C-alpha cells in the first residue's frame, strides 16, 4: 500500500521501542549523577550510546522514507526529527574528535581549579570556592584575582579546544544544510510549511534585537545606578562615566547581578521581601519547599505529581557517601518519571526554584499526553518559560502573604515595592545584555566574523558595546573568557533563556489576565486562580504538536517575542531609576580601563 | 521486568472470544517478509514495566469473569422448611 501507513507501523515501532532504552538510558545518567562511581558513568555511556547510535540507526531506517510526501503534520513534524542526522555526519576521523573535543572541554572546565600563587595548596574549584568570591568577598584583590585566575587556568586550556570546535562544528552545520552553528542553533526555533506559523532562521536576530532595543533604556538606567551602588561599595575603583570592572559582577563574567543587592539596595532599612530569613526562623525543610510548590500548582488549578516523583527523586543533597551533584534540572525520564534533581537549602531561591523546577515537571506531564516525539518542547523556550512562570509569580508579595511566610499584617509601600522590583530588575535586567552580546559573539564566530586573532579584543568591544563592562587587566588570545565558562565549552544554547525572559512575562500577563488581579503584574498571584493555570495548560498540552508561535497564539493571542509585559513589570521602578539616575551619569564610555587608570 | 509483552500489529479488530495467539511475522500488505525487513516488523513488543515507574506504568493483573446468562441451568451459587402449607417454590 501506500508509504504513510507503514510509515504509522513504523512509528509505533520505534516510539515503543524507545521509550524503554531512553528510560534505561536517563535512569543510568541519573543513578550516576545521584551515586557518582565508575559502574554508573559507564552505565551513562552505554544505555546511553546505545541510545545515541539509535538515534542514527533510525534516521537511516527513516531518512529511506522521502521528506516531499507528508501530509499529515504530526509524521512530518515526527520525520524532521528522525531524519535530523545531528552530529553524526562528519568525515569519519571528524565525528570522534567532536565528540572527543566536546567532553574534554566537559571534562576539564567541571575539574580544572585555580590556585593561590605564592602557596600551591590552596586551590578552589569553580562550584564552590570561586561563585562564593564573586559573589560575598567585599575585595577588590581577591575578587580580581579570582577573575583573572579562572579565565587563565581553563580558559587558556579551553581556548585550543573551542578553536577546533568552531572549525569542526561549522563544518557538521555546513554538512546538515545549515549555514553555520549558529544556524544550527536557529534552526531549532525555525519552522516549515505552517503558512501565517512560519518562523525564519534570521526573524530570531530581527526579533532579539528589536526587543534589545526595547530593553535598552531600561538596562542603560540599571547600569548607571549599580554602577553607583558599585562605586559607592568600592571606592577610587569605577569611573562614573566608565563601565563596570568584570570583576565586580556578583559573579565571574556579568550573567546574573543579583549578588549586588546587599550593596545595590534602594531602601535598605524597610524589611526586605526576600523571606530567607523567614524560612530559616519558622524552621521549615526542603520537603515543605517542595510540597508548598505542589500545593501551589493545585491552587492554581493543577493537578498533583506522580507516584515515581516524590518516591524516587533526589530533591535535596545526600552529603556524603552517596553523593550527587546540586545543580537544579527537571529529568524527564518517561514512563511517568519526571524528577527534579536538586540540593536544596532553606532558601527563597531554592523556593522559586522548586516552583521552577516543578514548572519544567508540570509542562512534561502535560506534553506526556503525546507520544515520545511529541513528547518535548515545542521550541526551546517553552520549557524554562514554563518554569520561570510559577517563580516569579511566587516571588511577588501576594504569594508570600498567601504561604504561610510573611506575617500577614505587612505593608505593601512604594518603598518595599521598589526594593522587590529592583531586586527581581538586577537579575532581569542584567541577564539580557550578557545574552545578545554571548550569543552574539557566537554567532559572529561561528560565521566567521570574528576573526582567529580577534576572539579577545572583539570580545572585551562586545563586553563594552553591549553590556557595558570592562576588563580589569586585559587579555589577549591566549585567554578565552567564553569557552571558560559552562555555555561556551559545554555546547549549550544561550538565546533559549533570552527567548525565556520574554515569554515569561508574556505568559505571565495572560495568567495574570484570566485570574482578575487588581494592581500590576508584580503583585499578581496566580494561586488560588484556576483560570490561570488552566490557561497555561491548554498552550502546555501542546509540546511538539505545534509549531510554537500557534502556542504563543494560545497563551497571549500572539506569533512573535514581545518584551511589553516586562515593559509593564518593571516601568514604575524603571520611572523611579530615571528619577535616581537623573543624579548619576547616562550612559558608559568604551575607552575607560582599570588598568588603563 | 520483560516477561510480558503486546500486540500493536494485526489486520483487524478481535471477534468474540477469539484468542489471537499467531507467531506469524507481521506486515501491512499480507507478504510475509524475514526481519530486519523493511516495513515488515514484530507485531509482539515488551512493556517497560520497573518498580521505579510510579502510577504511571504500573502492572496491572486483570481477570474477566464472563457471567453468561442461562444457556444452561443454575450452576454459579445461587433450608426453607416448611410442612403442611402452600407456598411458592424453587429447588435445585
Amino acid at each position: 500500500s501506500t508509504i504513510e501507513e507503514q510509515a504509522k507501523t513504523f512509528l509505533d515501532k520505534f516510539n515503543h521501542e524507545a521509550e524503554d532504552l531512553f528510560y534505561q538510558s536517563s535512569l543510568a545518567s541519573w543513578n550516576y549523577n545521584t551515586n557518582i562511581t565508575e559502574e554508573n558513568v559507564q552505565n551513562m555511556n552505554n544505555a546511553g550510546d546505545k541510545w545515541s547510535a539509535f538515534l542514527k540507526e533510525q534516521s537511516t531506517l527513516a531518512q529511506m522514507y522521502p521528506l516531499q510526501e507528508i501530509q499529515n503534520l504530526t509524521v512530518k513534524l515526527q520525520l524532521q526529527a528522525l531524519q535530523q542526522n545531528g552530529s553524526s555526519v562528519l568525515s569519519e576521523d571528524k565525528s570522534k574528535r567532536l565528540n572527543t573535543i566536546l567532553n574534554t572541554m566537559s571534562t576539564i572546565y567541571s575539574t580544572g581549579k585555580v590556585c593561590n600563587p605564592d602557596n600551591p595548596q590552596e586551590c578552589l574549584l569553580l562550584e564552590p570556592g570561586l561563585n562564593e568570591i564573586m559573589a560575598n568577598s567585599l575585595d577588590y584583590n581577591e575578587r580580581l584575582w579570582a577573575w583573572e585566575s579562572w579565565r587563565s587556568e581553563v580558559g587558556k586550556q579551553l581556548r585550543p579546544l573551542y578553536e577546533e570546535y568552531v572549525v569542526l562544528k561549522n563544518e557538521m552545520a555546513r554538512a546538515n544544510h545549515y549555514e553555520d552553528y549558529g544556524d544550527y542553533w536557529r534552526g531549532d526555533y525555525e519552522v516549515n510549511g505552517v503558512d501565517g506559523y512560519d518562523y525564519s532562521r534570521g526573524q530570531l536576530i530581527e526579533d532579539v534585537e528589536h526587543t534589545f532595543e526595547e530593553i535598552k533604556p531600561l538596562y542603560e538606567h540599571l547600569h548607571a545606578y549599580v554602577r553607583a551602588k558599585l562605586m559607592n561599595a568600592y571606592p577610587s575603583y569605577i569611573s562614573p562615566i566608565g563601565c563596570l570592572p568584570a570583576h565586580l559582577l556578583g559573579d565571574m563574567w556579568g550573567r546574573f547581578w543579583t549578588n549586588l543587592y546587599s550593596l545595590t539596595v534602594p531602601f535598605g532599612q524597610k524589611p526586605n521581601i526576600d523571606v530567607t530569613d523567614a524560612m530559616v526562623d519558622q524552621a521549615w525543610d526542603a520537603q515543605r519547599i517542595f510540597k508548598e510548590a505542589e500545593k501551589f500548582f493545585v491552587s492554581v488549578g493543577l493537578p498533583n505529581m506522580t507516584q515515581g516523583f516524590w518516591e524516587n527523586s533526589m530533591l535535596t543533597d545526600p552529603g556524603n557517601v552517596q553523593k550527587a551533584v546540586c545543580h537544579p534540572t527537571a529529568w524527564d525520564l518517561g514512563k511517568g518519571d519526571f524528577r527534579i534533581l536538586m540540593c536544596t537549602k532553606v532558601t527563597m531561591d531554592d523556593f522559586l526554584t522548586a516552583h521552577h523546577e516543578m514548572g519544567h515537571i508540570q509542562y512534561d506531564m502535560a506534553y506526556a499526553a503525546q507520544p515520545f516525539l511529541l513528547r518535548n518542547g515545542a521550541n526551546e523556550g517553552f520549557h524554562e518559560a514554563v518554569g520561570e512562570i510559577m517563580s516569579l509569580s511566587a516571588a511577588t508579595p501576594k504569594h508570600l502573604k498567601s504561604i504561610g511566610l510573611l506575617s500577614p499584617d505587612f505593608q505593601e509601600d512604594n518603598e518595599t515595592e521598589i526594593n522587590f522590583l529592583l531586586k527581581q530588575a538586577l537579575t532581569i535586567v542584567g541577564t539580557l545584555p550578557f545574552t545578545y552580546m554571548l550569543e552574539k559573539w557566537r554567532w559572529m564566530v561561528f560565521k566567521g566574523e570574528i576573526p582567529k586573532d580577534q576572539w579577545m579584543k572583539k570580545w572585551w568591544e562586545m563586553k563594552r558595546e553591549i553590556v557595558g563592562v570592562v576588563e580589569p587587566v586585559p587579555h589577549d588570545e591566549t585567554y578565552c573568557d567564553p569557552a571558560s565558562l559552562f555555555h561556551v565549552s559545554n555546547d549549550y544554547s544561550f538565546i533559549r533563556y533570552y527567548t525565556r525572559t520574554l515569554y515569561q512575562f508574556q505568559f505571565q500577563e495572560a495568567l495574570c489576565q484570566a485570574a482578575k488581579h487588581e494592581g500590576p503584574l508584580h503583585k499578581c498571584d496566580i494561586s488560588n486562580s484556576t483560570e490561570a493555570g488552566q490557561k497555561l495548560f491548554n498552550m502546555l498540552r501542546l509540546g511538539k504538536s505545534e509549531p510554537w508561535t500557534l502556542a504563543l497564539e494560545n497563551v497571549v493571542g500572539a506569533k512573535n517575542m514581545n518584551v511589553r509585559p516586562l515593559l509593564n513589570y518593571f516601568e514604575p521602578l524603571f520611572t523611579w531609576l530615571k528619577d535616581q539616575n537623573k543624579n548619576s551619569f547616562v550612559g558608559w564610555s568604551t575607552d575607560w580601563s582599570p588598568y588603563a587608570d | 521486568n520483560y516477561n510480558y509483552k503486546y500486540r500493536y500489529l494485526r489486520h483487524g479488530k478481535l471477534r468474540p472470544f477469539e484468542r489471537d495467539i499467531s507467531n506469524v511475522p507481521f506486515s501491512p500488505d499480507g507478504k510475509p517478509c524475514t526481519p530486519p525487513a523493511l516495513n515488515c516488523y514484530w507485531p509482539l513488543n515488551d512493556y517497560g514495566f520497573y518498580t521505579t515507574t510510579g502510577i504511571g506504568y504500573q502492572p496491572y493483573r486483570v481477570v474477566v469473569l464472563s457471567f453468561e446468562l442461562l444457556n444452561a441451568p443454575a450452576t454459579v451459587c445461587g433450608t426453607d422448611l416448611i410442612k403442611n402449607q402452600c407456598v411458592n417454590f424453587n429447588f435445585n
